[PDB]
């Protein structure tokens, strides 16, 4: 169960969702909690007196913001998701990221095509990461892209 | 009618401008760090 | 004797008047033709009043006197009348054609049938006597009616439920708003009231065409009066309900165009791969059919053709066929091109228009296609352009066309879209295209993004209106809630249509990131109907919106222009940003668009055109001054390019018509060919851009066009009728006029540049600073056009600023989603209704004030081609073609691109208002309005005396001129100096007319005015100019007046000129005269309304006599203390017939301060010119006092939001009434504002629109020797109680005056926020002295001296922080006490422990140090064994501490501020003290449920109890107990008034009023009035009431403290306890 | 004519592509020529060894990126910035070439 924090509504159905998921254990993912850092902290509060369920899982997707509490960071387990370090990890990534039996379809020549693409995206991000030469502005050059 | 001369009284009228602004701002500060004037909230932000 | 003759008249009118009756269903008789009725009235009253104007009005005054107040009864009557029948048809519409409101919601249908029975008794009693007066007369009638509005109007807000479920029966209701959907639901059985409904509805349906019967709906029609007949006409008999039949008209006009469209396409085929075509056919073929449908037509063809053409070269070494086909396109462009420089009707003209856009386009991918080599129809250079294929033989017609563009297939809406403007398919447009229907089809939505003017809607739009979808705008601000977009998106997804929500970056970043659901939803939703497994029989996939089940439609779709990198916006969230295609629209081909519209306008060099115009747009932008109002973007090409074409067709029609006047000779082909199209773009550029154009920036531009357009010359008309109507208007406005070079000719042309933009765009800004004639110039305008092309004008004066956003346009409740119209909206609904006839009149709403990205931005629907007002419910108001959009602005520094290039702009420099035209203005409303005929001879004759002076490089321009090198407080203005002088110059006048009074024999000569009016002129002059500077100003001032003028002035040498006054006699007088050395009684030393008189005191106080004797309002301007509240009462006090209220402004002041005090003080009556705020008292006039005037924030944009209100209730003379947006004018109200200069800290410089109408003095500190005369003066009155004394006041006075002044100069507010010293300090001082000399009989020298040094160190140590300062203090006072007072015992008089009590004895005497300890400690004990057991150690600071304390709760009004570290015993001390004098303890207990209201609700527990029962309160606070800013903003009130205004209202008004009578009853005082017993608890809660306020000694909070609430530190005694030493 | 002669250093002005149109609207008007129908002529020498005809105008302190500009032709480097002697830009007709 996935919903966007930002309005009221929308933590009343993030509370009522984590409340039925520690019973029936399934995951809830809360996208731009940034955005609440003190609903964050009664989140956080209301997490650590509670004894879940065993396949439980919370995701709580956010900007890199200082505004979040310290609690709350202390509390949960941190992943960073930033540009890949470099072209071979970016093309790792990518591949990674293209399930295979979409690769290996009928025709024969669409892996190459897929290497091709995936080498292209890889130097346009790189490039990126070189902001007055490699191109002119900073790009959101993605994984929408 | 000399396009040349149309931009170039610009130049000297934005260079007069600015220059005689931050001159007499920069005396002020001196001034206040003489104690001969007393800041005021321009003067105190510049200051910062 | 005509006004017998004409009264007659009018009364044979009314009594022969007789009502309009109409039946409705066999039910009741209408009231019709309310226009006529009104407009008689209208000239009626018009008559009366002429009358009134005519001197033989006395003999009939009484009986014009009655007939005006019939006719006002009439007005009030038929003002509410009109509605209640309206209101009551489209409610008995909806409560007796639908059958379930009964059962849904039984109670209030019962309520409407009552109601009904009501209104369908007086209607029946109105029918038995038609006549106006005998349905007037009728007892009850007019409460009667209101009465029935307001329950008609409480029935109609309880309808919502209803009409949801009437949106969700027919998706296209979403987008009509409550009363419109009322209005429709219940006028369905009347479809001639719906007409102006669909075209909120539909895309371009504005009217439905309806046969004789209005029973069957033939077909639609567009705005422009295109027709659409329906090839099977639905009747609406068969089909009673309006959702059934308008979904029948929707699906039979969905099958109509389809039908035509291939019976135009099977038409147009044979002009296709034809060799020649005839014009006729072709011109009869574009007249037979829609615009857009000859426009698809034309588009299939072509893209069939080229198809063909394509397929046969599959072999690659045939021919070439697309040659045949370019060949084709070419001769039907060329066949287009010569029909347009011939004339023709303006719906074919558009279609020709629309049509040769469109082959432009597709000449140019043909020749693309021809270079490009292609020779297979799969190659992807043919696949990328958008291809249109026709299926005749699909049985489906909606499916017969299908349009695709690289791998994208759509299905042509076919909804009717009118006649739209379409776009040059420029390269950027079509990538544009390509990449939206890429979006479209992954089922993503279109993200455009980039600057402003790049064309992101308008090219969102065009794509939408190519698939034939419905388009909708939605004008994107912070607040579309997550429940609005949710309504929206349901009905986006119900509908099937398309949602363009521009500035969609304007919202909330948590609410896009709660949209982003929603989004995301509808979009899964359609990506599992795009698949082709899902088939019709299923049901279509239902997404969950706002917890409901919502069908979304294959066709819609969601797009979001956003411009990044400006004011006043967010940033998507990423989830959101995924789930949109972006695309960035920087540079759009300019040089295309003007090419082709000037090629589609009929211009036969359009190319050279293009090509040299679009170049000189750039030229501009680059070598114009660089100004925040200037625009060169492709919309003001697009302007000039539509100026072009309309000045190419009247110059046209100009020869035609001379040709046909001077003989009969006439030739299109001859009129074309000879036509000067460089003079007419150069006209047109010159009548778009000059006007914005800086006054050093018009000879640049024209030497730019010179040398990009050389040997064509600008000749403006000469608008002799519009200069006529000018010329009269500022003759009866007393307004200077002069033609071309003569004084006047400038301003008169801004005002026919701005005619010009009028007429061009609809919106408008005056730009310029403040004193400049914009408003001026509009007003004339109006009013000229009024009088000349007889259309009535009317303007809508709003301040944006002065009232919150959610009050200008509007809110919506989150909890009922209920709709309240705002300020803006108000005034647009109520036009656009036209239930009054608004739309035949012209109307000018004018946005006076300043402008933010905040508030215009969601103005920018309405200034844009859309001319929609997009609400956050998702209603659109439609701008009518009559409504002008005006900003008069000052700077246009904060606002966005977006809205500048929007506007027509209008620039106003100082240059335009020359001071002369001030001048003879002022000197014509001398003449002409009396001041109060012998008024009238006086002020002609003084007109005359000053008309010498008042002249070019006269004494007055002179000295102007010289008045801008001085240094003033404030930023000096010239409409302030000059409105100054004129008001001093209006009260030396009236001052003549009251000698004149007083000398009834002998009346003053001329010589006496002659010498009298010089003399004032000069004084005037010099009190204007520099009243708000600083001495030596004045005196430079008065030095260089002495040099330059040739009056008469003052002999003496040394002596100043501002010195002296001007007697009524025509004499100078120095000021000294009127100061005398009077000598104050003992008992009323130093007290609150005891002034000494001095000079500045005497001349400040007859400035602001003059000034307040004018009702002008003014600011007193100066240091704190320096005695401008004392000024500003002494002063009054010589005027008995005005009364003062007090009001304190703070950083967070908001005008809802300003409200509660008029809303406290005055009263709104309704008069039959509108709503009138006055006093209640009658003949008294209120002045608000603003203490501290200068403090309220100023936002990030520049502004102050109660400024604002203050200048519009200045200026314009009144406000407006947010309750039910009704202008309110004031009377009889004044404002007086005092202020420290701007350059204190936490002081804001006044808006220089403000500054204008309030002249400011300054009122510095008294120098030492005027302190020295005052306070020897008090020191003498307060010696007489020691007669041996009486010999030590000299010294005594010197020296506190030198002691005060090394602590100013030792002490400055650089060091701390609180060291501030006024000679608020002398006068606590000289108090302090009086009341310990008071009681005693005799006292020694010693005993003087020590009392003076106990004084001194508490006020001048108390609020000292370093221990070094407070050394510096004891030093000082014991060197300053040794040099003044010689050979007295030191030891005796100057112990340091110096202590004074009055707790061991019954007089304020010196208390050793043991003997108080001891006292303390049994206090203690008696404390410990009463209130609180909490144990205290005692040492000598304690001691000094509860001395200061109790020192401070003996004096009336006064409050504490404990300022020191947590812990160290302020709150316990302060309990302590406050236990031994008495006072009851009053603390507020604050939770984390503590709000506002609770403590408001402790405030007005403790006020009934401090005033009511007489019982003192020492209420101890704490910071930390400020929760919110309204809790330091009331403290603020009561601690600087003693009362709050708005605490007391409604019930507990009352119950506060029932408890003071019982009060002063209890008192034995006598009052029954409200306004005397609220004065008596004003002075019994200053009396009783003591604050202790507690706050930790914080640097930055001190210094915000100091400024979000003053009172604290100019109220409040400021002890600094600090750390324990 | 003799602010036509000295050289600018385009960095210095406050909007030097003002500065450009002034010299372009000031060549077309010698030329009495269109705008698009002229294009730059950029020609890099060093300041000494410069001649300034009717259509030339001085330009300082263009650093080139990357490159190299050797007798008005470029050739990669490895060195981040080069500093042109003296730009001579000049106006004259197109030839859609
Ligand atoms: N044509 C005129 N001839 C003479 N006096 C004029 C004329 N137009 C305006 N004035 C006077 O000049 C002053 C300017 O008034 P106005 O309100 O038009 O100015 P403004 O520039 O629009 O000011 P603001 O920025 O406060 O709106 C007024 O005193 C007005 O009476
Ligand atoms: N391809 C085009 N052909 C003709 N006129 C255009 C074209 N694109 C834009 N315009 C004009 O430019 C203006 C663009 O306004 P708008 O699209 O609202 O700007 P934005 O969307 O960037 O705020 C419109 O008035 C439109 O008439
Ligand atoms: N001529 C004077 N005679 C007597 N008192 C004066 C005189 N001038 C100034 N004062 C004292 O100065 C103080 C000015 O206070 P106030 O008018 O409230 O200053 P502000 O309005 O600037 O806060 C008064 O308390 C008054 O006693
Ligand atoms: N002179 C003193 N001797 C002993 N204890 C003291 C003294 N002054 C303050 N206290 C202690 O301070 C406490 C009260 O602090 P309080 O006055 O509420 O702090 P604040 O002044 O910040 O409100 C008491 O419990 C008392 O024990
Ligand atoms: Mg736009
Ligand atoms: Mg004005």
């Amino acid at each position: 169960t996935s919903i966007a924090i930002g309005s009221a509504e929308g933590f009343n159905q993030a509370d009522k969702a984590i409340n039925t998921a520690v019973k029936s254990g399934r995951w809830v993912m809360l996208k731009n909690v940034h955005l609440a850092p003190g609903w964050l902290m009664q989140l956080e509060k209301k997490l650590h007196s509670l004894q879940p369920h065993a396949c439980f899982r919370l995701f709580l997707t956010m900007e890199i913001n200082p505004k979040v509490p310290v609690n709350l960071l202390r509390a949960g387990r941190i992943f960073v998701f930033e540009p890949p370090p470099g072209v071979k990890a970016n093309m790792l990534r990518t591949f990674s990221s293209i399930p295979v039996s979409r690769i290996c379809k009928s025709p024969n020549e669409r892996a190459r095509l897929y290497f091709l693409l995936a080498w292209f995206h890889a130097i346009i991000q790189e490039r990126l990461r070189y902001a007055p030469l490699g191109w002119s502005k900073k790009y959101e050059f993605g994984e929408s892209d | 009618k000399d396009p040349l001369f149309r931009f170039f009284e610009r130049e000297v009228k934005m260079g007069a401008k600015l220059l005689q602004d931050v001159r007499q701002d920069l005396a002020d500060v001196v001034q206040v760090c003489e104690g001969k004037k007393k800041q005021t909230n321009y003067l105190r932000t510049l200051i910062n | 004797m005509a006004l017998e003759e004409f009264l007659k008249q009018i009364r044979e009118v009314w009594n022969t008047y007789e009502l309009d009756l109409v039946n409705y269903q066999n039910k009741c008789r209408l009231i019709r033709g309310w226009d006529d009725l009104f407009n008689k009235v209208k000239e009626h009253i018009n008559s009366v009043s002429a009358m009134k104007l005519s001197p033989y009005y006395k003999v009939f005054e009484e009986d014009a006197l009655s007939w005006e107040d019939k006719l006002n009864r009439i007005m009030a009557l038929f003002d509410v009348w009109i509605d209640v029948q309206r209101r009551w048809v489209y409610l008995e519409g909806i409560f007796t054609g639908s059958a379930d409101i009964k059962h849904l919601l039984p109670v209030e249908t019962q309520r409407f049938q009552s109601i009904s029975t009501e209104f369908l008794a007086l209607m029946k009693k109105v029918s038995k006597s038609p006549l106006v007066m005998d349905v007037l007369n009728i007892q009850g009638v007019q409460r009667s009616l209101e009465r029935l509005a307001d329950l008609l109007g409480k029935i109609q807000k309880a309808l919502g439920e209803y009409l949801e479920r009437e949106r969700s029966s027919f998706p296209r209701f979403y987008f009509v708003g409550d009363e419109d959907l009322l209005e429709i639901i219940g006028n369905s059985k009347n479809v001639a009231k719906l007409q102006k409904h669909f075209k909120k509805m539909f895309a371009g349906v504005s009217s439905i065409i309806l046969n004789e019967d209005n029973s069957v709906v033939l077909g639609i029609s567009s705005r422009e009066g295109e027709e659409v007949m329906f090839k099977t006409p639905v009747s609406i008999t068969e089909h009673p309900k309006i959702n059934e039949w308008l979904t029948l008209v929707e699906k039979e006009m969905r099958v109509t165009l389809a039908k035509l469209l291939a019976e135009s396409v099977t038409e147009v085929e044979i002009f296709g791969k034809a060799t020649s075509i005839d014009p006729n056919t072709y011109i009869t073929w574009i007249d037979k059919y829609q615009a857009q449908l000859v426009v698809l037509s034309a588009q299939i063809a072509w893209s069939e053709n080229v198809e063909t053409a394509l397929s046969s070269m599959g072999g690659g070494g045939d021919a070439a066929p697309l040659h045949s086909v370019l060949s084709n396109v070419e001769v039907t462009l060329n066949v287009l091109a010569d029909s347009v420089l011939m004339e023709q009707p303006p719906l074919r003209r558009r279609k020709l228009e629309h049509l040769i856009t469109e082959l432009v386009h597709q000449r140019d991918v043909t020749r693309s296609l021809i270079k490009s080599k292609i020779d297979n129809a799969k190659s992807f250079e043919w696949l990328s352009q958008m291809r249109f294929y026709f299926d005749p033989k699909q049985t489906d017609v909606l499916q017969q066309l299908s349009i695709q563009m690289a791998n994208a297939k759509f299905n042509y809406g076919f909804e009717y879209l009118g006649v739209q403007d379409k776009l040059v398919q420029t390269p950027l447009t079509d990538r544009c295209y390509l990449t939206m229907t890429q979006a479209l089809e992954a089922r993503l939505g279109g993200s455009p993004f980039g600057p402003a003017g790049t064309g992101k809607t308008e090219s969102v739009k065009a794509l939408g209106h190519q698939l034939g979808r419905f388009v909708l705008v939605f004008n994107c601000d912070e607040t579309f809630d997550f429940q609005a977009m949710g309504r929206i998106f349901v009905g986006l997804c119900q509908v099937g249509a398309w949602g363009c929500f521009d500035e969609f970056n304007r919202l909330e970043e948590r609410m896009l990131s709660a949209v982003s659901q929603q989004v995301q939803c509808i979009q899964e939703a359609l990506r599992e109907h795009s698949n082709p497994n899902y088939d019709k029989t299923s049901a279509p996939i239902t997404c969950e919106l706002l917890n409901k089940q919502v069908k979304v439609s294959p066709d819609m779709a969601i797009f979001i222009t956003m411009n990044p990198g400006y004011a006043g916006r967010s940033n998507l969230p990423d989830n959101l940003k995924k789930l949109f295609r972006s695309l960035a629209m920087t540079k759009p081909d300019r040089q295309l668009i003007a090419q082709v519209m000037l090629y589609s306008q009929g211009f036969r060099t359009a190319e050279v055109l293009a090509n040299k115009i679009v170049p000189f747009f750039k030229l501009c932008d680059e070598q114009l001054s660089s100004q925040s109002h200037y625009d060169f973007g492709l919309r003001a090409l697009k302007s000039v390019l539509v100026s072009a074409g309309n000045v190419k067709r009247e110059r046209i029609q100009k020869i035609k018509r001379e040709k046909e006047e001077r003989g009969e000779a006439v030739d299109e082909g001859e009129i074309a060919e000879n036509l000067p199209e460089q003079e007419i773009l150069i006209q047109s550029v010159c009548e778009t851009m000059v006007p914005k154009l800086v006054a050093e920036d018009i000879p640049l531009l024209f030497s730019l066009l010179s040398d990009v357009f050389p040997g064509v010359q600008y000749h403006r008309g000469e608008m002799t009728a519009l200069r006529e109507e000018l010329k009269k208007v500022c003759q009866e406005m007393y307004l200077t006029y002069g033609d071309g070079e003569e004084v006047g000719g400038m301003w008169v042309e801004k005002v026919l540049q701005l005619y010009q933009i009028t007429q061009i765009n609809h919106g408008l800004m005056m730009v310029g600073p403040s004193g400049s004639g914009k408003s001026m110039a509009w007003r004339v305008l109006l009013k000229a056009l009024e009088r000349l092309e007889g259309v009535e004008g009317v303007a809508h004066i709003i301040d944006p600023k002065a009232i919150s956003k959610d009050h200008l346009y509007g809110t919506l409740d989150p909890n009922t989603r209920e709709w309240t119209d705002g300020l803006f909206t108000h005034v647009l609904r109520k036009i656009i209704d036209s239930v009054r006839g608004e739309l035949q009149k012209r109307q000018w709403i004018v946005f006076d004030g300043d402008v933010d990205p905040e508030w215009v931005e969601n103005l920018n629907s309405v200034l844009d081609d859309n001319k929609l007002l997009t609400l956050p419910n998702g209603e659109r108001l439609s701008l009518p073609p009559n409504v002008r959009i005006m900003f008069e602005v000052q700077d246009l520094k904060y606002a966005t691109l977006a809205t500048v290039s929007r506007c027509g702009m209008v620039w106003f420099s100082e240059d335009v208002l020359s001071t002369d035209m001030i001048f003879n203005n002022f000197l014509a409303r001398l003449r002409s309005i009396p001041l109060d005929s012998p008024m009238l001879q006086i002020q002609r004759d003084a007109a005359t005396i000053m008309q010498p002076y008042f002249t070019s490089n006269g004494l007055v321009t002179k000295a102007l001129e010289h008045a801008f090198q001085l240094e003033h407080i404030m930023d000096l203005t010239r409409l302030r100096c000059l409105g100054s002088l004129f008001s001093m110059l209006h009260q030396a006048c009236r001052n003549v007319a009251q000698y004149n009074a007083n000398h009834p024999d002998f009346p003053m000569q001329i010589e006496q005015l002659e010498r009298y009016i010089q003399r004032y002129l000069v004084y005037a002059i010099l009190w204007s100019l520099s009243g708000d500077s600083r001495l030596k100003m004045r005196a430079e001032l008065g030095e260089y007046i002495r040099r330059i003028t040739t009056v008469p002035l003052p002999t003496a040498p040394n002596i100043p000129i501002i010195d002296y006054e001007v007697s009524i006699s025509g004499e100078w007088s120095p000021w000294q005269a009127k100061v005398p050395q009077i000598e104050v009684e003992t008992h009323k030393v130093a007290a609150p309304d005891v002034v000494v008189p001095t000079l500045d005191t005497v001349r400040h106080e007859a400035l602001l006599y003059t000034w307040l004797a004018e009702h002008k309002p003014l600011v007193l301007c100066g240091p704190p203390g320096s005695g401008k509240t004392m000024t500003l009462f002494s002063a009054l006090r010589a005027l008995p017939d005005m009364e003062v209220v007090g009001l304190n402004f703070s950083s967070a002041t908001t005008p809802e301060l300003l409200l509660k005090t008029f809303d406290h003080y005055c009263e709104y009556r309704r008069t039959p010119n509108g709503v009138v705020l006055a006093p209640v008292q009658l003949g008294k006039w209120l002045v608000l006092f603003c203490d501290e005037i200068n403090l309220p924030d100023m936002d990030k944009y520049g502004t102050q939001r109660v400024i604002s209100f203050i200048r519009q209730m200045v200026e314009h003379g009144g406000f407006y009434r947010t309750s039910d947006q009704t202008w309110v004018k004031l009377e009889r109200i004044q404002f007086v504002g005092a202020c420290n200069p701007p350059t204190d800290p936490g002081r804001k410089p006044l808006s220089h629109r403000f500054l204008r109408h309030v002249p400011v003095v300054y009122v510095d500190y008294p120098g030492p020797a005027s302190l020295t005369q005052i306070y020897g003066t008090f020191n003498r009155a307060m010696l007489r109680l020691i007669p041996s004394l009486r010999t030590y006041a000299e010294p005594l006075t010197a020296a506190m005056v030198e002691f005060y002044t090394m602590s100013q100069e030792r002490f400055t507010q650089d060091t701390q926020p609180h060291y501030i010293y006024s000679p608020r300090e002398m006068t606590r001082w000289v108090r302090g002295i009086f009341e310990a000399l008071r009681p005693l009989e005799t006292l020694p020298v010693e005993g003087l001296i020590r009392i003076w040094a106990h004084e001194a160190l508490r006020l001048f140590q108390d609020r000292l922080v370093e221990d070094e300062e407070r050394r510096w203090t004891d030093e000082n006072i014991d060197t300053v006490a040794l040099k003044h007072f010689p050979n007295i015992d030191r030891e005796k008089a100057m112990s340091r422990p110096i202590l004074y009590s009055n707790w061991l004895s019954k007089d304020y005497i010196p208390v050793d140090q043991e003997e108080l300890r001891d006292y303390v400690k049994a206090r203690l004990k008696v404390f410990y064994e009463e209130e609180l057991d909490v144990p205290l150690v005692l040492f000598n600071e304690v001691l000094d501490h509860v001395l200061r304390i109790d020192r401070i709760f003996r004096q009336p009004q006064g409050h504490l501020l404990l300022i020191g570290v947590s812990g160290a015993g302020k709150t316990t001390l302060s309990r302590f003290v406050a236990w031994m004098n008495g006072l009851s303890v009053y603390q507020i207990k604050v939770h984390r449920k503590y709000t506002g209201e609770d403590f408001d609700e402790d405030l007005r527990t403790v006020l009934r109890r401090s005033g009511c029962k007489n019982e003192k309160i020492a209420f101890i606070m704490d910071e930390s107990n400020v929760l919110d800013s309204g809790f330091l903003e009331r403290m603020n009130t009561l601690l600087a008034n003693g009362e709050v205004p708005g605490l007391f209202e409604g019930d507990e008004y009352a119950t506060l009023m029932t408890q003071c009578k019982e009060g002063a009853q209890k008192e034995g005082l006598m009052l029954d009035s409200h306004e005397e017993l609220y004065k008596w608890f004003t002075s019994q809660v200053i009396r009783n009431l003591h604050v202790v306020f507690t706050m930790n000694p914080s640097s930055e909070g001190l210094k915000d403290r100091a400024a979000t609430s003053p009172a604290l530190f100019n109220r409040c005694v400021l002890n600094w306890f600090g750390d324990w030493s | 004519k003799e602010l036509k002669n000295i050289h600018v250093c385009l960095g210095g002005l406050f909007v030097p592509e003002a500065y450009i149109t002034a010299t372009r609207q000031y060549v077309a008007q010698a030329n009495s020529w269109s705008l698009e129908e002229l294009c730059l002529e950029v020609n890099v020498t060093t300041s000494q060894g410069a001649t300034l005809d009717a259509c030339s105008f001085g330009v300082t302190g263009l650093k080139l990126q990357g490159a190299t500009c050797n007798n008005n032709k470029l050739s990669l480097s490895n060195a981040i910035s080069t500093a042109l002697p003296l730009t001579q830009l000049r106006w004259v007709k197109q030839t859609n070439t």
